[PDB]
């Protein structure tokens, strides 16, 4: 479903280089530089690969500050921002500010599905919770409703999103 | 603390920014007048004036606060006129940036409401409408 729809974005799925030469494993090199930003392929082997992908090491020493990276490669560093309080507008040019971006960046956006049960449940609790807007000058008291509606017809589905940068 | 006492929350409309035990803010920037150029006794003459202005001022845990601020604006475009005659006369007269004063201040003033529920939004409303009347 997704290679129809991404037949327009020039997409491509992972994991289908495996096996070259000598049994690589495509998308862990992908999860390699979501372990330390090295390039380091990491072919399959007869262990599970949580067990041996540190190879440069991160080190949280820092308590909140800036945390350590170990490596061949030399010795880096590395911060981490989250994201909350999100504002339910959608603008076009949402995050296309980091077209320079001088800091090496990683930012993960994270979903997870809403059993429509939980769902009805997050709805209500939202519908409760949030309707209490004490004279809110940016009309926020109509998507609460009008989510639980589109919801009801799937378009405007929520789920469990999170970030960090 | 120093960055936990916890200053600024608004919740109470556009003028009026709260804190947590209903302190009531508002901010005025203040362009100022021309004594660089103006009679000193004018001067004293609005001055005296806005002291009587300021009469109307009641003592009801009415505070105000004026902060003068002197920064640096940089952020002045300088950039080509898209030209060749202009933008050489702007060159010219850009060889003429070295220094020469580039701050400017400006000046602004906080009013603030204390109080010595139905009776914080009472407060709030003699708040709002006490501050329209000073703002006006």
């Amino acid at each position: 479903t997704l290679g129809q729809s991404f037949k327009r974005y020039g997409a491509e799925l992972l994991s289908v280089y495996e096996k070259g030469g000598h049994a690589f494993s495509a998308p862990l090199e992908f999860l390699a530089r979501l372990v330390n930003g090295e390039h380091i392929p990491m072919p399959i082997c007869r262990d599970r690969f949580s067990d041996y992908m540190a190879v440069n090491r991160p080190m949280f020493s820092k308590w909140g500050e800036v945390g350590e990276l170990r490596s061949l490669t030399g010795l880096r560093r590395f911060g981490m921002l989250e994201i909350r309080e999100y504002d339910d507008a959608t603008e076009p040019g949402q995050l296309n500010v980091l077209l320079e971006s001088d800091y090496e960046f990683v930012l993960t956006h994270s979903f997870s599905v809403l059993s429509r049960p939980a769902a009805k449940e997050y709805l209500q609790r939202h519908q409760k919770n949030l309707i209490d807007a004490r004279d809110v000058a940016t009309d926020q008291i109509e998507e609460i409703d009008e989510a639980l509606n589109q919801l009801i017809s799937g378009h405007f589905v929520m789920g469990e999103h999170h970030c960090t940068l | 603390p120093v960055g936990q006492f916890i200053p600024y929350s608004h919740h109470v409309t556009d003028t009026i920014i709260s804190t947590k035990n209903a302190e009531y803010l508002s901010v005025w920037k203040i362009d100022g007048r021309s004594h660089q150029s103006a009679s000193e006794a004018d001067v004293f003459q609005w001055i005296r004036e806005l002291n009587n202005t300021l009469r109307g001022i009641s003592s009801a845990n009415l505070s105000l606060w004026t902060h003068i601020v002197r920064r640096r604006v940089y952020e002045y475009p300088d950039a080509e006129f898209d030209n060749v005659f202009c933008r050489q006369l702007d060159e010219k007269y850009r060889e003429s940036f070295t220094g020469y004063n580039l701050m400017v201040n400006d000046l602004y003033l906080t009013v603030v409401y204390r109080p010595v529920p139905d009776q914080k939004k009472h407060r709030q409303e003699s708040c709002i409408k006490a501050l329209e009347d000073i703002n006006r």
